[PDB]
């Protein structure tokens, strides 16, 4: 089912079978670490984590981060058997594939070397960086988590005037939800479902299935599944309560939103285990 | 790339050099967009990366088709198909006669089929213009030079300001908005279509003010009924001239009643109200070259 209204600028089911096509060109393996028997899961978790905090320091858009973690799963999956000591080469150079892609003036090379406090060179980034799209088969235009939470909150937030392309939604809400969703993604079983899915679920945990339905077009019965799995991790955010809208110096406040930002979500994942 | 056989440089820019290149065993010719990377601080740029990854995801006719992606040594081969000429270049040779009607309605035709495409998939291109548009000897023009695209997502959020060559940018970039998207290229085609049609730019500015007043010249100024906000846009000022929109009879004499409607329509003020590319090949302009499609009203 489809929740777009309909669109001046293409056919509304044109663009979203476009959209719905295109999360089956990106594969997602949520079992990819068993191509590497010597790393665990907690060490992704630890990764994207860290990933996070540097996104914040650097004022990064959420999308940066999500298109990192996207190129880094995906790019794993195409690997075997890579050690602990390599992650933080991947991962970086997964984040400045993405920032290079998605902010109008990135971070410099030699800035993404200098938070590896010197466990890797621009040379060693750039090497990396080839690797990975090319891997890659330079398909780096995944459909995010993010993204997809983003569509949500459009559709939502409709006016009669159906426009779809301006943004407009309550930015407290989205972070809150988008929370959740850092949270989820440091466990690799998420992959088990569709990034839609995941974003669509989240939501719901937020506010109810029709209102899923009507801003996502998945049925109750397709996200079922998921909700449950998210569960715990929904359960973990209610109990510490939700976070608050921050204020970036140097981003406007309509933007301010969309900037990734990092807590203490390691201690969080621990309880959403049990 | 040991195959190919440099024929001759054709382009140059910031990332690289364009060169074509014939195939040594079958023939064939591309054109190979070359990258060094041993020059470059950051790596692949940012906009070698958007374009390969945008043109893996948008094949279609209308659209020059990226073949392969080649590192070897410290270089970035892109390998693209080949055409050998472009539309300013042909629009040029084609001053004194004029371009016959029916080709300009099949190339207008074909750009926004392309573009509809590309706007399907959530891409901008953003900088239309006729050098980027390429011709080749079976009656085909395609987009080219993907290098300033943009993916906007939905909703979009602010992007890169001042983008689009300085004549084919649409009033909205002039005038400083916060937010943009596929109106922007429909404003570069009507500009180009007028252009085919006079076989003259239609507002060649030599800055972002005298833009602005060339296209107030001819459309008039603009007021909150045309174009509701455009008092409140960072760029604009009260002292603005107030100019009267020009009969269409005087922009673009060779044009009959239904190319002038769509030309309006093209270059209407708000980016809220200019048509789009799908609903442009709707138009009656194009009744002769495409029949409608049967409409499942369900
Ligand atoms: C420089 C180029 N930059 C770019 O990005 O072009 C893409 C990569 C190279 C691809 C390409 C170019 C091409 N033929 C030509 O250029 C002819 C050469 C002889 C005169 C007329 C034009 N066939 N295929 C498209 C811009 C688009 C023209």
């Amino acid at each position: 089912g489809s929740p777009l209204p309909v669109l001046s600028w293409a056919n509304r089911e044109e663009v979203w079978k476009i959209m719905l096509n295109k999360e089956k060109t990106y594969l997602r393996d949520q079992h990819f670490l068993e191509q590497h028997p010597l790393l665990q899961p907690k060490m992704r978790a630890i990764l994207l984590d860290w990933l996070m905090e540097v996104c914040e320091v650097y004022k990064l858009h959420r999308e940066t981060f999500y298109l990192a973690q996207d190129f880094f799963d995906r790019y794993m999956a195409t690997q075997e058997n890579v050690v602990k000591t390599l992650l933080q080469l991947i991962g970086i150079s997964s984040l400045f594939i993405a920032a290079k892609l998605e902010e109008i003036y990135p971070p410099k090379l030699h800035q993404f070397a200098y938070v590896t406090d010197g466990a890797c060179s621009g040379d060693e980034i750039l090497t990396m960086e080839l690797m990975i799209m090319k891997a890659l088969k330079w398909r780096l235009s995944p459909l995010t988590i993010v993204s997809w939470l983003n569509v949500y909150m459009q559709v939502a937030y409709l006016n009669d005037l159906h426009e779809v392309l301006l943004p407009q939604y309550p930015q407290q809400i989205f972070i809150q939800i988008a929370e959740l969703l850092d949270l989820c993604v440091l466990d690799v079983d998420c992959l088990e479902f569709p990034y839609g899915i995941l974003a669509a679920s989240a939501l719901y945990h937020f506010s109810s299935s029709e209102l899923m339905q009507k801003v996502s077009g998945y049925q109750w019965c397709d996200i079922e599944n998921c909700v449950k799995w998210m569960v715990p991790f929904a359960m973990v955010i209610r109990e510490t309560g939700s976070s608050k809208l921050k204020h970036f110096r140097g981003v406007a406040d309509e933007d301010a939103h969309n900037i990734q930002t990092h807590r203490d979500s390691l201690d969080l994942l621990d309880k959403a285990r049990a | 790339m040991e195959n190919f056989q440099k024929v001759e440089k054709i382009g140059e820019g910031t990332y690289g050099v364009v060169y074509k290149a014939r195939n040594k065993l079958t023939g064939e010719v591309v054109a190979l967009k070359k990258i060094r990377l041993d020059t470059e601080t950051e790596g692949v740029p940012s906009t070698a990366i958007r374009e390969i990854s945008l043109l893996k995801e948008l094949n279609h006719p209308n659209i020059v088709k990226l073949l392969d992606v080649i590192h070897t040594e410290n270089k970035l081969y892109l390998v693209f198909e080949f055409l050998h000429q472009d539309l300013k270049k042909f629009m040029d040779a084609s001053a004194l006669t004029g371009i016959p009607l029916p080709l300009i309605k099949s190339y207008l035709f074909q750009l926004l089929q392309g573009l509809a495409f590309c706007h399907s998939h959530r891409v901008l291109h953003r900088d239309l213009k006729p050098q980027n548009l390429l011709i080749n000897t079976e009656g085909a023009i395609k987009l080219a030079d993907f290098g300033l695209a943009r993916a906007f997502g939905v909703p979009v959020r602010t992007y890169t300001h001042e983008v689009v060559t300085l004549w084919y940018r649409a009033p909205e970039i002039l005038l400083g908005c916060k937010y943009y998207s596929t109106a922007v290229d429909i404003w570069s085609l009507g500009c180009i279509f007028a252009e085919m049609v006079t076989r003259r730019a239609l507002f060649p500015g030599d800055s972002e003010i005298d833009q602005l007043f060339r296209i107030f010249r001819t459309l008039g100024t603009p007021d909150e009924v045309v174009w509701p906000g455009v008092t409140s846009m960072p760029d604009y000022k009260p002292s603005f001239p107030k100019w009267a929109r020009q009969d269409f009879s005087k922009v673009v004499p060779p044009l009959d009643e239904d190319g002038r409607s769509l030309l309006s329509q093209m270059l209407h003020y708000d980016p809220n109200k200019r048509i789009s590319a799908k609903a442009a090949l709707a138009h009656p302009f194009f009744q002769d070259v495409t029949k409608p499609v049967p409409h499942l009203r369900l």
